[PDB]
RNA sequence: GCGCAAGACGGACCAGAGCGAAAGCAUUUGCCAAGAAUGUUUUCAUUAAUCAAGAACGAAAGUCGGAGGUUCGAAGACGAUCAGAUACCGUCGUAGUUCCGACCAUAAACGAUGCCGACCGGCGAUGCGGCGGCGUUAUUCCCAUGACCCGCCGGGCAGCUUCCGGGAAACCAAAGUCUUUGGGUUCCGGGGGGAGUAUGGUUGCAAAGCUGAAACUUAAAGGAAUUUGGCGAAGGGCACCACC
RNA sequence: CCCCCCCUCCCGGGAGAGCCAUAGUGGUCUGCGGAACCGGUGAGUACACCGGAAUGAUUUGGGCGUGCCCCCGCAAGACUGCUAGCCGAGUAGUGUUGGGUCGCGAAAGGCCUUGUGGUACUGCCUGAUAGGGUGCUUGCGAGUGCCCCGGG
C-alpha cells in the first residue's frame, strides 16, 4: 500500500520533469513535503505552488520550470552525523559546485549548507540537484 | 391440452406456433428463425377403427 | 497537451470525470422534493433511494429500488431542492 | 497574427470558406487536433473552428515573409490534390516547388544533383507526404503543414486545421497563401481587391476538362 | 484492492466539501434524535437507521447536524448491541456456511469461503481485542458460534 | 426398416468471449450456500501489506475395497513392412478409462514473467454495472422496461501504433520510472558435469514425495542475432551432359 | 387459318394512411401587475377568521417544494394532433409486455355551403404507399418492370 508518501511525491514530480510537463498534481500532502517543495522553492529549481485545500487530505499543484534534474528519497531515515554528511556529498551529489540534500534536523528542515552553519546534524529525507 | 390430434396437425402444417413464439418473445430479445423442428410419438392408446374412418372419411 | 492548467478546469470537464478524480470531491447525488398527483405531501426523496418510500398516509408509493437512481410512478413531479 | 484590426478575416472570405467546403473535416480526430474543432454533430463529421484557421494561417504567413530570401522556402506536395496549386503559389511568391515523386535523398545526400537545402519547408498533408517529414529531422529546418482533423501531428511547427480533401480548399489556402504573403510582403496593397480569380489555384479531374473543352469554345 | 479477492474496487461514498446544515432542512437534532431511539426501539442496525433517515427523512449525516455518530449516541443511551454489528454479521455467515457444509462434504470451494470467512473473523476479533469492546477471554469457536446468534 | 437393452459424452451455437486462488468449468429444470464489479450525502474508524512454523485445495497416470464394464486402449496374441522391427501400420485384447469410500502430492502445474501501492502517450472495439442524449422497433398517444444508435465513468480478458523509456537482442506501455543506483515485503541463483547422486531424517500399504552433499573431472557449456550451406520444407521458373 | 398463355410500350379512369397549401377546431410553451413584508387558527389544490405591521382613520388571492406551482385580466406569438361537409363518435368490437386518461376503428339516421387544387406510387405475405420478412428477371453484379380496368 501507500507508505512512502514523500517518495511517491518527488518520484511523481520526477516522472512529470522527465515527461515535460508544466504542472504537477500531488494527491496526497504532508508538512515534510511543504518544507521539502518550500527548500526546493527558496534555492530555486520549482515554480510556485498550491495547496488544493479539502476536508480529508490537500493537493499540491506545482508550477514547473525547466531546471530539475532529479528528485530523489532515500529510505528509511538513516540518522547521520556532522563527520558523516561528507560521504554522502561524495556518494551522493554529481558534482561539488551544485546538488543539495535535505535532511531533517531538529531545528527544522533545511539543507546540508545551513545544517553545517547550525552546527547540527539529523535523519535523511532525500537529495535534488 | 385443449387439442386433439387432427386440429394440432392442421396447425403443424404453417408454422403459427413458430410465429406466435416470434411475436410473444419480442418483447424479451427479438427472434426470427423459429420453426418447430421435431415432434415425437411416446405413447399411443388402444386402436379404434372407427376414429380412423373419420380420420379418412 | 503540454501545458494544462489544473488549478481551474472547465465546469464540463468536472462533470465528465470521476466523483473521486476531480480536484475537489463533488457526488453526483442530489436531494428533492416529490408530490403525489392525488395526495398533498410534499416529502424529500433521495435521488439513490435504494428502499421503498411511502407518503404520510400510507396511499401511494413514491419510488422503486434500482441498481442506480430510484423510479418515481408516473404522475409524481419533482424538482431539485439547492440553496 | 490576427491581433490587429487591419488583420482580420473580412466579409469575402466567410464567403469562399463555406462554399470550398473548408470548416467540416474528416470522421477520427487527432488528440493533437482537440482546440481546433467547435464541436460535433451529426453523421460522424468536426467542425474546424475558421479564426483559429485565419489565427494559424497568419502566423504561417508571417513565418513565411520572416526570410528575405523567397526561394528559400521549398514546397512539396506529392498529391494530385495540389500539384498546379504549389506550382502558382511558387510562381507568385518566388518558391521552389515540388510537384510529385519526392526523391528520398534530396535534403540529405549531398552529392545528388537534386541536393536541396532550403530554409523553411510548406507541405500540404503530413500523412501522404511523411518522406520530407522525417528527412526535414536530419538538418535544421521547419516545417509548415496543412493539417486536417485525423492528420498526425509529428515534426510539424506551425499546424493550419483545414480539409486537405478536397481539391477547392487546398486550392483556397494556397491563394489565400500567396495572397497574405504577398500583402505583408507590400508587393500588393491592403484595400484594394488584387483578386484575379481563385480557380487557377484549383485541380479537377481530366474527365471534366474535356467536358468543359465540350462545353466551351 | 481487496484482503480476500483479487479485484479492485473504487466504490464507496464521496461526501462533499460543505459541511455545515442546509437551510431547507427543518430538523432540529433532539427529533432526529427521538427518531433514532424509535428506530432503535424497533430493532436496527445504526447503519440501516442511517440508511433510513437519509432517505426519507431529509438529513446527510447526524453528525453534521449532532455533535455525535449513530453509535456514540445509542451507547449514550445505553441500548446499543453488545457485540459489533459487523463482527456479528461475519459469525452469522460462517453460520450459515457451516450448515451448508453439514449436508454437502464434496463443496471444497465452499470450505475455502468459510476458512476465508473465520479468517476475517479472528482479524476483526483481535482488533476488538485490542480496543478492549470485546472481553480477553472471548474466543470465536464452532460451539460458541451456535449458541450465539 | 421397425423396436428393446447397457454404459460413456454433451457436437454445431463456441469467440484471442465469461467465471474461479489454482487445478478447472458447456442439455433442461428445481433446491442450498457463496462471490467480483457497479450505485450510495449508510455504518466502524486505521481494523493494513508481505509472510519462518502451521493449514485447505490441487490435471492425468499410480494403490487399496465395492458396483458396473458401451467405446477407446499400456502388457499380450497375431498379419504385413524390413537385412533385422519383441517399432510406425492393421485385427483382437487384460489392467485402466466411469461412480462411490480411503491414499500420493506430482506436470512445459508456462504469462517459462511473485504480491500490494503511485506515476508516465494515443486509438478502435469487447463483457459487466451506472449516467446522459437525436432517432427506429415491442404497429401509430404517454411513462417505464427489453432490443438498436451516439458518448461518459469504474473494474476486467485483450488488440494496433509509437525515437516515452529499457534491454545482449528477440521484444516489453511493462520486462519503463537503474551509476541521476534506496516505496514495502516473501522465496530463490553463483562456470559446465558428477547429481537431484551417496548418506541421515521424515511422509506413504506401495510406487514414490520433501530436505540434500562430497571426492573426482573439465575450458568451456550456454542466450540473442547476421551470412553461407544443406532440408524425404514450401512458393515461382530452367536444362535432351534431366525426363516424357 | 401457327388457335393457348405470358412480358413490354403510347394514353386514360378507379381503391389506398405520401408531400405542399386551404376551412373547421384542440392542446404544450412564452411576457406583464396581484398597494409593500412576518407569523397564529380548521385537512389546505384553488381555501376563510386574524394578530403583527405601512400610510386621527384606512388596509395588500393562496401552498411550502424560498423558488417555481395554482387562480386572475391583458397581449399575440413558436410547435403539434384530428377531419377533407358537419353531427352521430372515439361508441361498440379489437389490443398488449406492465399500466394509464389507452392505439386500430365502423355503419343506422339527421342539419346545410352537395363535399378544396397540384405533384407522385402499388412483386406477395404480415400489421398503413410506413415497419419487418422474402420472390419473379439470364448463372452472376447493377438497373427497368410485376394493384384493378379500358383502346391500340
Amino acid at each position: 500500500v501507500r507508505m512512502n508518501v514523500l517518495a511517491d511525491a518527488l518520484k511523481s514530480i520526477n516522472n512529470a520533469e522527465k515527461r515535460g510537463k508544466r504542472q504537477v498534481l500531488i494527491r496526497p500532502c504532508s508538512k515534510v513535503i511543504v518544507r521539502f517543495l518550500t527548500v526546493m522553492m527558496k534555492h530555486g529549481y520549482i515554480g510556485e505552488f498550491e495547496i488544493i485545500d479539502d476536508h480529508r487530505a490537500g493537493k499540491i499543484v506545482v508550477n514547473l520550470t525547466g531546471r530539475l534534474n532529479k528528485c530523489g528519497v532515500i529510505s528509511p531515515r538513516f540518522d547521520v552525523q556532522l563527520k558523516d554528511l561528507e560521504k554522502w556529498q561524495n556518494n551522493l551529489l554529481p558534482s561539488r559546485q551544485f546538488g543539495f540534500i535535505v535532511l531533517t534536523t531538529s531545528a527544522g528542515i533545511m539543507d546540508h549548507e545551513e545544517a553545517r552553519r547550525k552546527h547540527t546534524g539529523g535523519k535523511i529525507l532525500g537529495f535534488f540537484f | 391440452q385443449t387439442n386433439d390430434l387432427k386440429e394440432v396437425v392442421n396447425k403443424l402444417i404453417p408454422d403459427s406456433i413458430g410465429k406466435d413464439i416470434e411475436k410473444a418473445c419480442q418483447s424479451i430479445y427479438p427472434l426470427h428463425d423459429v420453426f418447430v423442428r421435431k415432434v415425437k410419438m411416446l405413447k399411443k392408446p388402444k386402436f379404434e377403427l372407427g376414429k380412423l374412418m373419420e380420420l379418412h372419411g | 497537451p503540454l501545458a494544462k492548467d489544473l488549478l481551474h478546469p472547465s465546469p464540463e470537464e468536472e462533470k465528465r470525470k470521476h466523483k473521486k478524480k476531480r480536484l475537489v470531491q463533488s457526488p453526483n447525488s442530489y436531494f428533492m422534493d416529490v408530490k403525489c398527483p392525488g395526495c398533498y405531501k410534499i416529502t424529500t426523496v433521495f435521488s439513490h433511494a435504494q428502499t421503498v418510500v411511502l407518503c404520510v398516509g400510507c396511499s401511494t408509493v413514491l419510488c422503486q429500488p434500482t441498481g442506480g437512481k430510484a423510479r418515481l410512478t408516473e404522475g409524481c413531479s419533482f424538482r431539485r431542492k439547492q440553496h | 497574427s490576427g491581433a490587429l484590426d487591419v488583420l482580420q478575416m473580412k466579409e469575402e472570405d466567410v464567403l469562399k470558406f463555406l462554399a470550398a467546403g473548408t470548416h467540416l473535416g474528416g470522421t477520427n480526430l487527432d488528440f493533437q487536433m482537440e482546440q481546433y474543432i467547435y464541436k460535433r454533430k451529426s453523421d460522424g463529421i468536426y467542425i474546424i473552428n475558421l479564426k483559429r484557421t485565419w489565427e494559424k494561417l497568419l502566423l504561417a504567413a508571417r513565418a513565411i515573409v520572416a526570410i528575405e530570401n523567397p526561394a528559400d522556402v521549398s514546397v512539396i506536395s506529392s498529391r494530385n490534390t495540389g500539384q498546379r496549386a504549389v506550382l502558382k503559389f511558387a510562381a507568385a511568391t518566388g518558391a521552389t516547388p515540388i510537384a510529385g515523386r519526392f526523391t528520398p535523398g534530396t535534403f540529405t545526400n549531398q552529392i545528388q544533383t537534386a541536393f536541396r537545402e532550403p530554409r523553411l519547408l510548406v507541405v500540404t498533408d503530413p500523412r501522404a507526404d511523411h518522406q520530407p517529414l522525417t528527412e526535414a529531422s536530419y538538418v535544421n529546418l521547419p516545417t509548415i503543414a496543412l493539417c486536417n482533423t485525423d492528420s498526425p501531428l509529428r515534426y510539424v511547427d506551425i499546424a493550419i486545421p483545414c480539409n486537405n480533401k478536397g481539391a477547392h480548399s487546398v486550392g483556397l489556402m494556397w491563394w489565400m497563401l500567396a495572397r497574405e504573403v504577398l500583402r505583408m510582403r507590400g508587393t500588393i496593397s491592403r484595400e484594394h481587391p488584387w483578386e484575379v480569380m481563385p480557380d487557377l489555384y484549383f485541380y479537377r479531374d481530366p474527365e471534366e476538362i474535356e467536358k468543359e473543352e465540350q462545353a466551351a469554345a | 484492492g481487496r484482503m480476500h479477492a483479487p479485484g479492485k474496487g473504487l466504490s464507496q461514498s464521496a461526501l462533499p466539501y460543505r459541511r455545515s446544515v442546509p437551510t431547507w432542512l427543518k430538523l432540529t437534532s433532539d427529533d432526529v434524535k427521538e427518531q433514532i431511539y424509535k428506530l432503535a426501539k424497533k430493532g436496527l442496525t445504526p447503519s440501516q437507521i442511517g440508511v433510513i433517515l437519509r432517505d426519507s427523512h431529509g438529513v446527510a449525516q447526524v453528525r453534521f447536524v449532532t455533535g455525535n455518530k449513530i453509535l456514540r449516541i445509542l451507547k449514550s443511551k445505553g441500548l446499543a448491541p453488545d457485540l459489533p454489528e459487523d463482527l456479528y454479521h461475519l459469525i452469522k455467515k460462517a453460520v450459515a456456511v457451516r450448515k451448508h457444509l453439514e449436508r454437502n462434504r464434496k463443496d471444497k470451494d465452499a470450505k475455502f469461503r468459510l476458512i476465508l470467512i473465520e479468517s476475517r473473523i479472528h482479524r476483526l476479533a483481535r482488533y476488538y481485542k485490542t480496543k478492549r469492546v470485546l472481553p480477553p477471554n472471548w474466543k470465536y469457536e464452532s460451539s460458541t458460534a451456535s449458541a450465539l446468534v
